[PDB]
């Protein structure tokens, strides 16, 4: 059973820079790429001696990718795995899904077609990208569609970055974000939302880090990565492969888009002090205080929703907890399904990384939920897109790349088409 | 002489097939290393019940193992009497079905079921005179219930001369796994009741209760709750592996159990269950353990026997045992709860005794009643299924695979007649 | 031999003053009978032990052998943050001044010194296994 | 920004109000009902033994 | 200050956070306690019927 | 053959209780790990009436702790003798009663009391000729006087037929612990006199007076006041558990001494209470335990005997005595103490002889006298029942509880007329 990952944009590789460092530490694993069956379904083990990663980070602009490739992990990644075009897409979704990606797309694909080929049991592929930036948006798309072409039958989990609300970095960010939408529809099967702004407040509320970086938003993403891939690795009381999110998550073809939470985010001091436990961490993943997405669950309703857990936990106090959840009324599920949860359980705990901000924790717990706040989520965006379009603002560097009003009015509709789809679910 | 071969279908029947083969490889005295180092006589008069001869004292059980995933495969062979079976029984799929009855009906079945059905054939073959098929699996699950249940229907129409039993769990909504326990149940439900000879239905939920109760444990994890099925599952079985001085076989137990050909869901009992720290302030009487039998809270099942009447019940007894105060606290029970059995058939129990305790004990019981509470359980179940099937939800992953609408509306249809001549003969 | 404890290496607790007298053989000065008598006891059980005694000395030569500073911060903006994030001062005041600065140090000030030997048996409410597990409870009877 | 709070909080409270549970009432008023049938039945059987 | 004013009357209309769970495990409690009852008394009566 | 159930309800009877156990088991000679230890088979063949065989010799008590707190079961499991109890037995609530009649009554029983129900029922069952219950508990406190209350309610409309002893200790104004003392002992007694077959009054002031003057002790603990109780206990029971020249089981005693359904609450005394200066000056012959008997400075109530008259009185004597001796000795105290005997009853005490005496004595004897001067203690309390319910003092924490003033003042009347009858019949 073997996974690959592939990493699209300047937030791509660097959530791929936090993950597999942590990958290495939990499969002791040192940076030079030899250990001083578990490891399998990540690293190929190459001769004698030698792990080399099942990924590919890419990228358009040089800069971050031989970053990588003069930082500390220059053996453990082959080298021609990373993939570098020449110049960036520069926030441009057309730039980076018609001018650009024509010349990196098959590069890329016929090099993930020879990593499937070294591989044996492949589960699926999973893909991180952020949707904001003119790279991971254009052909993110792009190698999405001609994946789903060459595999189609094999799942793709995609953990993708949206914009917040009101924090944001960029302006044209609505028009990559629809445009992305608009292709992740049909081609992802199960897609996963992270927002920075979420991030952000977990890092000041919890971890109480006033000052936080990308580097520690990373850290706790691999965190909850590697938290729903752990089932895979290592055996457990109850475990849980990659299919099943295909199915007990998705209840039709274009409702995919799973909230994300965490819990316990505790730092060093407050682990030694906190009498941690299974009922307490169950009920810390539902609150909209630890959640990945800034949206409010309290006005959704909860379609089904999927309970990692790591560590010391036995399935007698995890079935009371979500006995407990359950029976309290203030959140509340559909009447679509009487039956919400999908428990899952594995032996090993969460591992600590050196100098990250997170404390050896004796069990944890990874909630992967799908609602009606993701529904409004995508309104909220699309009043801001509406409103910049209606002036037809930044138009003239798409149509410069070579794309039309056609593709804007299609992506907008089908926005309000999919917008239809949650209302109407919801009730 | 009389065979039984062991299928093991899905994660939840792989651990449970582990420490059933650890219990009864310790009553007939075998190693975990396979070879024979027990002290009577007695226990190798009927080990070709369960057992094939190897090579040199090697016994190896005649048990096929099926799942569609290594991890199960692997947690088998890491723990003791792991070492026992036989590689060639292994029979094991590659890619897993997740949790999705078509998937593990339809697709993958369609090459795997060519090889387990030889591998079964050939352990049929080998031996001499079959008395049955015992199959432990789930009905929650992708890969359990819709391979093993395609493997029932085809041993079926192959062998239908030959008993089955089925050790089943059944989910429950307080203790509820995965999001589509009643699309898969429904579905199993629905070609057991045409297929299997009878059930014996199972739930977490009654063992966790039990274990809060009566054996007030601390942490519960699966190895006690799989070690109590396992009991039972001895305790079925032990009147073929033990002379006694009144044996009951399955097909024995069947004709006393089934008095109509769609009435054959049984729930089951086990005792002594007792905490240790209050182990040794008890006594061990025929009161004492049949108090416990016929508590409410002693079912195996998550099925009120208060809320209906027994059809028939069977009390199978091991140990050196009076008959006359076996037969009086049947009698007495009969008696005492008179309204919980039903009234136009007499003598509601059946009863049975060996001569031999299963080890660790002086003297047990296990029970199987055949109930009409079970119709709790199946509405319980079958109200979910309307509620999901009245708005299509979770539909397309088996519509897109090859099953049609008209299988749910029949797994229906079937689950509501059924639950209908319960409620009749009630 | 009525305490019926070997007294070989018991002195009287009250002698502490004299002893400390005597080790200095000059006099004692406020700063040192304060320090002798933080660090080790004076107040619970009138017989002494050697090795009780023994484990208060060590520290208290510690004490006056090193010096730590109680400026750990020299940034106030760094002390702030650890303010925030709950990580606090290593050193202890006890260890570091000669006495209490302010009433909640006086408050906690002798807590650091080796407690004697309780000379008696303690009695506690102890929860037992039928209190814990085997005893009937309402949560019990309804599951 | 408060009053969005403030009223998320009303809803909160709306939400968490009552203790209905009908059904189990009419599960509670049949239970009462069978033991008065069964006390009755119970002195009249006594009746006839004596 | 309206908003104010209802969370305040919805406040003191919920009577309590923890008021919803005890009021539902104290039905179920007693819908134990009635069934223990009944089953009781249907054994007296087949007593007597013996 | 004949059985007694033990109670033992509140802090008080707990402690009370469990140096009763301790008391019993040494009686019959079994060590603290239950194993038996003692000599003559005298002890062996009427153990069946307080303990039942688990496994091998392992004895264990008949007995039910109840209470709300779990401090006094720690206090119960530490001490000596502490470990032979059930773990089953020990029902057991969370919260504590907190001297609240209300909450004994009404709040915490209804989760409590069905549960004790229940062991009480199956302790009942596993013997087979029940001959009553012992229920020990106080008068003042919450969680022993009204859940050992409506616990006594509860059996006698299960058991009608049974007998029902209960020791309670009583409040008074010199020894006054709880402050609301009278509002708990009038319901408690309104009830009593309605369900109890018989009661015998303890107070800790006679006690306290008894261990000042007889026992000489300097310093008595509560240890010590609860051996003269259990001693008492012992000597009321020793016709059951031991062979006799003129047998008094319970039920005899019983109708010998009620001459009317409402007349049953007794006065207790023992003998011989000589302090260990003054053993070696003293005399053990009948006489000398009977004028030591019949002194009012040996009774275990703050009741004057002299201060009304005796309706019966009965004596129970243990160790080789001449029973012309007995008889002659009770005539000769009827005779010269004749005013104070009542007129119109010949006859007025019933004798008893067991041949076998405690161990540490050669010859003990046990006085249960029903005298009317009891109405005194009655008035006693009923006048500070009446003062503070003048101006509804604490009444507010039984009446925001369920409780109405009804009930009160039903209480009142009751133990009103109860006193006139008392005055009445003297
Ligand atoms: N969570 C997280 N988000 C990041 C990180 N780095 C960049 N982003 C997000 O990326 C979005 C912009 O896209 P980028 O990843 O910076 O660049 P790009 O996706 O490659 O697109 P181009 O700049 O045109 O190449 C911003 O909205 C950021 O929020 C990161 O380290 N962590
Ligand atoms: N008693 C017991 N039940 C189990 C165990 N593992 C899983 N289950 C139950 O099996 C159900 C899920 O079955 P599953 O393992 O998914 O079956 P499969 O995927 O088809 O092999 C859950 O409801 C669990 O309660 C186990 O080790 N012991
Ligand atoms: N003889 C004796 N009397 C006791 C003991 N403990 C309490 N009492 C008496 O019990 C009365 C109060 O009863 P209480 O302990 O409050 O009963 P409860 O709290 O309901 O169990 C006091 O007047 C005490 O005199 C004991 O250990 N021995
Ligand atoms: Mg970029």
């Amino acid at each position: 059973r073997e996974v690959i990952s592939i990493h699209i944009g300047q937030a791509g590789i660097q959530v791929g820079n936090a993950c597999w460092e942590l990958y290495c530490l939990e499969h002791g694993i040192q940076p030079d790429g030899q250990m001083p069956d578990a490891f399998n379904t990540f690293f190929s083990e190459t001769g004698a001696g030698k792990h080399v990663p099942r990924c590919i980070f890419l990228d358009l602009e040089p800069t971050v990718v031989d970053e990588v490739r003069t930082g500390t992990y220059r053996q453990l990644f082959h080298p021609e795995q990373l993939i570098s075009g020449k110049e960036d897409a520069a926030n441009n979704f057309a730039r980076g899904h018609y001018t650009i990606g024509k010349e990196i797309v098959d590069l890329a694909l016929d090099r993930i077609r020879k990593l499937a080929d070294n591989c044996t049991g492949l589960q699926g592929f999973l893909v991180f990208n952020a949707v904001g930036g003119g790279t991971g948006s254009g052909l993110g798309s792009l190698l999405l569609e001609r994946l789903s072409v060459d595999y189609g039958k094999k799942s793709k989990l995609g953990f993708t970055v949206y914009p917040s609300p009101q924090v944001s970095t960029a302006v044209v960010e609505p028009y990559n974000s629809v445009l992305s939408t608009h292709s992740l529809l049909e081609h992802t099967d199960v897609a996963v939302m992270l927002d920075n702004e979420a991030i952000y407040d977990i890092c000041r509320r919890s971890l109480d880090i006033e000052r936080p970086t990308y580097t520690n938003l990373n850290r706790l993403i691999a965190q909850v990565i590697s938290s729903l891939t752990a089932s895979l690795r290592f055996d457990g009381a109850l475990n849980v492969d990659i299919t099943e999110f295909q199915t007990n998550l998705v209840p039709y073809p274009r409702i995919h888009f799973m909230l994300s939470s965490y819990a316990p985010i505790i730092s060093a001091e407050k682990a030694y002090h906190e009498q941690l436990s299974v009922a307490e961490i169950t009920n810390a993943a539902f609150e909209p205080a630890s959640m990945m997405v800034k949206c409010d669950p309290r006005h959704g309703k909860y379609m089904a929703c999927c309970l990692m857990y790591r560590g010391d936990v036995v399935p007698k106090d995890v079935n009371a907890s979500v006995a407990t959840i359950k029976t309290k009324r203030t959140i509340q599920f559909v009447d679509w399904c009487p039956t919400g949860f999908k428990c899952g359980i594995n032996y090993q705990p969460p591992t600590v990384v050196p100098g990250g901000d997170l404390a050896k924790v004796q069990r944890a717990v990874c909630m992967i939920s799908n609602s009606t706040a993701i529904g409004e989520i995508f309104s909220r965006l699309d009043h801001k897109f509406d409103l910049m379009y209606a002036k037809r603002a930044f138009v003239h560097w798409y149509v410069g790349e070579g794309m039309e009003e056609g593709e804007f009015s299609e992506a907008r509709e089908d926005l309000a088409a999919l917008e239809k789809d949650f209302e109407e679910v919801g009730a | 002489m009389r065979e039984i071969v062991h299928i093991q279908g899905g994660q939840c029947g792989n651990q449970i097939g582990a420490k059933f083969w650890e219990v009864v490889s310790d009553e007939h005295g075998i190693d975990p290393t396979g070879t024979y180092h027990g002290d009577s006589d007695l226990q190798l008069e009927r080990i070709n019940v369960y057992f094939n001869e190897a090579t040199g004292g090697r016994y190896v059980p005649r048990a096929i193992l099926m799942d569609l995933e290594p991890g199960t495969m692997d947690s088998v062979r890491s723990g003791p009497y792991g070492q026992i079976f036989r590689p060639d029984n292994f029979v094991f799929g590659q890619t897993g079905a997740g949790n999705n009855w078509a998937k593990g009906h339809y697709t993958e079945g369609a090459e795997l079921i060519d090889s387990v059905l030889d591998v079964v054939r050939k352990e049929a073959e080998s031996c001499d005179c079959l008395q049955g098929f015992q199959v432990c699996h789930s009905l929650g699950g992708g890969t359990g219930s819709g391979m093993g249940t395609l493997l029932i229907s085809k041993i079926r129409e192959e062998y239908p001369d030959r008993m089955m039993l089925t050790f089943s769990v059944v989910p429950s909504p307080k203790v509820s796994d995965t999001v589509v326990e009643p699309y898969n149940a429904t579905l199993s439900v629905h070609q057991l009741v045409e297929n299997a000879d009878e059930c014996m239905v199972l739930d977490n939920e009654a063992l966790y209760d039990i274990c809060f109760r009566t054996l007030k444990l601390t942490t519960p994890t699966f190895g006690d709750l799989n070690h109590l099925i396992s009991a039972v599952m001895s305790g079925i079985t032990c009147c073929l592996r033990f002379p006694g001085q009144l044996n009951a076989d399955l097909r024995k137990l069947a004709v006393n159990l089934i008095p109509f050909p769609r009435l054959h869901f049984f729930m089951v009992g086990f005792t002594p269950l007792t905490s240790r720290g209050s182990q040794q302030y008890r006594a061990l009487t025929v009161p004492e353990l049949t108090q416990q039998m016929w508590d409410a809270k002693n079912m195996m099942c998550a099925a009120d026997p208060r809320h209906g009447r027994y059809l028939t019940a069977s009390a199978l007894f091991r140990g050196r045992m009076s008959t006359k105060e076996v037969d009086e606290q049947m009698l007495n029970v009969q008696n005492k709860n008179s309204s919980y059995f039903v009234e136009w058939i007499p003598n509601n129990v059946k009863s049975s005794v060996c001569d031999i305790p299963p080890k660790g004990l002086k003297m047990s019981a296990t029970f199987i009643g055949n109930s009409t509470a079970i119709q709790e359980m199946f509405k319980r179940v079958s109200e979910q299924f309307t509620a999901m099937f009245r708005r299509k939800a979770f539909l397309h992953w088996y519509t897109g695979e090859g099953m049609d609408e008209m299988e749910f509306t029949e797994a229906e249809s079937n689950m509501n007649d059924l639950v209908s001549e319960y409620q009749q003969y009630q | 031999v009525a305490l019926e404890v070997d007294g070989a290496t018991h002195i009287v607790r009250a002698k502490l003053g004299d002893i400390l007298k005597d080790i200095l053989g000059r006099q004692p000065r406020k700063h040192e009978l304060d320090a002798w008598f933080t660090h080790l006891d004076f107040d619970r059980s009138g017989v002494m032990g050697i090795d009780e005694y023994i484990k208060g000395v060590e520290r208290l030569l510690e004490f006056s052998a090193t010096g730590v500073t109680p400026a750990t911060y020299s940034s106030f903006d760094t002390q702030r943050t650890d303010w925030v994030r709950h990580t606090r001062v290593g050193y202890e005041a006890q260890q570091t001044l000669r006495g209490p600065m302010t009433t909640a140090q006086e408050v906690g000030w002798h807590t650091a010194k080796p407690a004697p030997p309780e000379t008696a048996q303690r009695r506690t409410l102890g929860s037992t296994d039928v209190t814990q597990r085997e005893g009937h409870t309402a949560a019990s009877y309804y599951g | 920004n408060v009053l969005n709070k403030q009223r998320d909080d009303t809803t909160d409270a709306s939400r968490l109000t009552p203790g209905e549970l009908s059904e189990e009432q009419a599960y509670i008023q049949q239970l009462q009902d069978e033991m008065k049938q069964i006390d009755e039945e119970l002195v009249e059987a006594e009746a006839k033994n004596r | 200050s309206e908003m104010g004013s209802t969370l305040t009357t919805t406040r003191n209309n919920m009577g309590g956070i923890f008021s919803a769970k005890e009021q539902s495990t104290a039905v179920q409690k007693r819908i134990k306690l009635l069934e223990n009852r009944l089953e009781k008394a249907y054994v007296k009566y087949n007593q007597s019927i013996t």
